[PDB]
Parts: C-alpha cells; structure tokens; sequence
RNA sequence: CGAGAUGGU
RNA sequence: AGCGUGUGCCUACCCUACGCCGGCAGGCGCGGGUAACCCGUUGAACCCCAUUCGUGAUGGGGAUCGGGGAUUGCAAUUAUUCCCCAUGAACGAGGAAUUCCCAGUAAGUGCGGGUCAUAAGCUUGCGUUGAUUAAGUCCCUGCCCUUUGUACACACCGCCCG
RNA sequence: AGCAGAGUGGCGCAGCGGAAGCGUGCUGGGCCCAUAACCCAGAGGUCGAUGGAUCGAAACCAUCCUCUGCUACCA
C-alpha cells in the first residue's frame, strides 16, 4: 500500500520547469501535466488556461469530461 | 430528592422555569415548555374521564401523614403524561401481570408512565439445541 | 504562493491548510458541509482559497463567528441545541462541548431508569430495530456437549 | 477403464 | 413517456388546478371532476450542456446515535410516517460453492395498481436507454422411444452375507 | 555434573535465522434426499531474566534460571 504526494501551489524549480518545456510535448492535457510535473489535477487546471492567454499553446477540443491542448503550430 | 439547585434556583431548571413557577402555568401556558409529541396531545386531548386518576392523586397528597410519603394508585393509565401536579407522588402502573411501584422524581416531567415499567425479561442465554445448525443433524 | 504556513490550530484541534477553506473547517467537531459554508458566506471569505491562504484576522473573524450565530442573524433552525432541557437556549456547540453535551444526556436518561437509558447502558440498540438477525459481534457457538 | 461404502418415519 | 386510478351504495374516507402565509414538512381560502370533458399538452428518471474536487476510506459510502418541528389517529414510549442541524462504521470487487438468461431480449432507469385512518427495501403491470456471445452438443444433471439382464414389485433411498 | 529438549497462537508433535510451521485435534460452511469419504474457512496474541548485530527475535549470538530425557555425579 503506498501514497501520492502532489503539489497544490507551484514554487520556482518547477513553475520555470512549466515554461520550459511547453515545445516539448505533441498532446497536452491536465493528467499528463499532473503526473509529470507531481501537479494536483485543479493546479493542472488553473496551469493550462495561463499558457492558452499568454498565446503559448493552442486549444485543440474542449468538453466537459476532456479538453486537449498541442504545441504552437509548427515541427 | 437526592440533589440540590435543580427546578429551584440558578442553572438548572425545565426549559428555564422552576417547580413553583410549573405549578402556578396554566395548561395553556405549559404547552409552551413540552415538545411537538406532548404539545399535540395536551391541544388535540379533551381527556374524557382520564382527569380521575389525577382526583386520585390529589386524594392521596392530601391525606398523607405530614411529612411523610402517599400510599400507592394503581393504574393501567400507562399513556398518561407526567404532568408538573404529578411530582413526589406514588404510582403503580401496570406491565401485562403485575403492578411496578414508580416515585415520581421531577426529571420524569413530559415523559410517559408506561416508560418506567418495562413488559419483558432482559435475555441470556441457555447452550443452543438439536437443529441449530446444518451439522447438528440425529440418526437413530 | 508566499510559502505560507500550511498546518494551523484552531478550536483544540489541528486544520490542513492545504484543503479548500469551506472544507478544512469541518475538521472542527459540530460543523459539517452546511454550516461550514453558511459561517464563510457571514464573514466575508471567497469560497475559492486554500484554508493557508487566509490572514491572520481573517481567522479570527470565523471563529468569533463560529461560536455567536445568533448575533450574526444564523437562524434558529439551524442549530444543533434547540430549547437545551435545563435552561431553555439556543446555541451551536462544538470541539469538546459536544462530548460532555452527549455525556451529560445518556446519564439524565440513566439517573431516572427510563427505557432509552436501560437500553444505552446494556450495550443494546436504543431506537426501533430487530436484533434477531443483524448487528452481530460475538463468535459462533457449536451444538456438541 | 482414477476413486464411487450405506439407508427410522 | 406509456399502462392506470378518482367523491365507498352497511361501511362515511376520493383525485386536485389557482391565490395567499412559512427554509422545510405543512396551513388557510376558493373552484373543477361520477370523468376522450377536471387534476392533464400527465413539463418522469437515467441521458444531454457548463462548473467545482484530484487517487486521499477523499467532496466515495451513509450504518449508528443527540436535540428540535409538523401531519394521521380514540391512543405513537419498545422510537407510525415526514422535515431540519449534528455524528460519520464496515466496505478497495469478495474462499470452497452456486442462480437466471438468446433480441427491443439481459442489464440500467423511473412511474401506476394491490394492501392503505397513517405507509415499500415486496409483488403485479407500463414505458424509456439498449449490448457482448450462439445458431451447437450429449460431456455433467434430467426427459422420450426401442432392444437387453435381474434374486427388485414397500419397486436401487430395493434386496441381501459372515 | 556431561550432552540434549522446553519456556504456544488454539489440545498435542516442536519447524527454519521472515511476524504459526506442517501432518493432526476442535468449531462452522459446501457437496448429497441424508450419513460417512472429499473440499474450504475460522481461534483477541513481545514464547522466564540481562546484554548485542538486524528491516526482525520463541526461532542469529552471549550470560543467568528451572524441570525433564540419556549418561550418571558436587548430595
């Protein structure tokens, strides 16, 4: 039997880790954010809609259950 | 009563009023004091011939040597309401054989006769018998 | 983020600063779900915050709150104690006031033997249920001899 | 071609 | 959506629109219906669209138990049923075993009728969303027909030996 | 005194340096019309004192304690 231990608020290591690698990724979406970077889902939440207003990555579908996010139209 | 303060002065009462004060209300007044249940049945209850028990009562306060406890009513009254004229008073309130003695203490008010005499034996338990379980089957 | 202090005492009991604030406040015995976001509606609090996020007379708003619903116009029908039985009050009560308010009300039951307080103190179910068939937690017995 | 006894209403 | 019910003939109770008071259960007033005529275009649930939570016995689960308020009734304590704040158990897909099912079917989802002064976790009907797997066999448990053997007929759960 | 065992978690037999160990007894359930055979699941848990390595001590190792067993003696 074991435990998580995700994050609810972002400190520097991480946060500058968040704008670092946003080229890297073909599908971004919440849960990959999450357990990659040891996020809690709402921060994942919070996170992405920052990055769509800054004009960083691009909305690809949006639903209830599933938004989808993908890098800045070019590789 | 075995307890000091309580219906006579400072912090504890029923719903903030002392034993004098309950016995100077009025019927209309004390169904103020006494919850949904017993407020419904003292409004809804004309009480028809049921007042006879508390003639009894009243009797046996009077009569009683001074300083000294009533003998017993006995009643089969047992959804009577403890009412605030019915406090150091003695009941025998029937259980489907017999009759059990009750000295009404004043923290017995709203609550009915028939909760201090109980109908039943408290259980336990004798070894169980033949048939109990599926394994416990006899062959002659 | 201000790297804030994210476990914080309260009422004698401990709160996660780490929980939305109107659901790290029912850690405190006596307020649940409904009462929890009624108190931050009165005081002026977003909903939105994690409980570390608050200031320090922030806190202190709630909890004077907390303990005087009557005087922040809560309503009668929401509280917990309604008519008290020995002085007639209105009130919520909490933290460990709720253990001795129970306390003293299974003793008044037992102190004149009524029914209910029987029932409590043999260890038996008080309300209305069978016991033929549920509630069982002794051990199985067997027929031999 | 594994092992497969017995019989209060 | 679809199937139904409605002023009880001794027996004394029915189904409800609209307005006003109350957080709620509920209360007062005033109309229609003995019914393809009134409740009623029967504004049903799952489902559908947007929000919040974030793998934590957790905002999953709701047993157990304290205090207060209405309604039925001649009477509610061993809590009739209903409403409100609080308390917050076991339980993380279940051992040997074992039930039902082949198409608008299984399973999911809610609504009528019965019993009813008060009241479905039962049962008997109705609609709505809607699959996977088969088109076969006699192996296991049984049924039908024929040939065959018997010391059985109380009929194999039979009869019988030291 | 020479050598060995025990010091339950459930009667009894005492495994091996992993918190029962396995054959057996007891108690309950399945299978059958039913009893035996067979199958499955249960039983509240520092196992005499004092030190030391360990994720760990009835069960890896010291030093004391006591009764048995075979030899056989401080008596």
């Amino acid at each position: 039997r074991d435990k998580l231990n995700n994050l609810v608020l972002f400190d520097k290591a991480t946060y500058d880790k968040l704008c670092k690698e946003v080229p890297n990724y073909k599908l971004i979406t919440p849960a990959v954010v999450s357990e990659r970077l040891k996020i809690r889902g709402s921060l994942a939440r919070a996170a992405l809609q920052e990055l769509l207003s800054k004009g960083l990555i691009k909305l690809v579908s949006k639903h209830r259950a599933q938004v989808i996010y993908t890098r800045n139209t070019k590789g | 009563v075995e307890q000091k303060k309580k219906r006579t002065f400072r912090k504890f009462t029923y719903r903030g009023v002392d034993l004098d004060q309950l016995l100077d209300m009025s019927y209309e007044q004390l169904m103020q004091l006494y919850s949904a249940r017993q407020r419904r049945r003292l409004s809804r209850g004309l009480r028809r011939k049921q007042h006879s028990l508390l003639k009894r009562l009243r009797k046996a306060k009077k009569e009683a040597p001074p300083m000294e406890k009533p003998e017993v009513v006995k009643t089969h009254l047992r959804d009577m309401i403890i009412l605030p004229e019915m406090v150091g008073s003695m009941v025998g309130v029937y259980n489907g054989k017999t009759f059990n003695q009750v000295e009404i203490k004043p923290e017995m008010i709203g609550h009915y006769l028939g909760e201090f005499s109980i109908t039943y034996k408290p259980v336990k338990h004798g070894r169980p018998g033949i048939g109990a379980t599926h394994s416990s089957r006899f062959i002659p | 983020p201000e790297k804030f202090q994210h476990i914080l005492r309260v009422l004698n009991t401990n709160i996660d600063g780490r929980r939305k604030i109107a659901f790290a406040i029912t850690a405190i015995k006596g307020v649940g779900r409904r009462y929890a976001h009624v108190v931050l509606r009165k005081a002026d609090i977003d909903l939105t915050k994690r409980a570390g996020e608050l200031t320090e007379d922030e806190v202190e708003r709630v909890i004077t709150i907390m303990q005087n619903p009557r005087q922040y116009k809560i309503p009668d029908w929401f509280l917990n104690r309604q008519k008290d039985v020995k002085d007639g009050k209105y009130s919520q009560v909490l933290a460990n006031g709720l253990d001795n308010k129970l306390r003293e009300d299974l003793e008044r039951l037992k102190k004149i033997r009524a029914h209910r307080g029987l029932r409590h103190f043999w260890g038996l179910r008080v309300r209305g249920q069978h016991t033929k068939t549920t509630g069982r937690r002794g051990r199985t017995v067997g027929v031999s001899k």
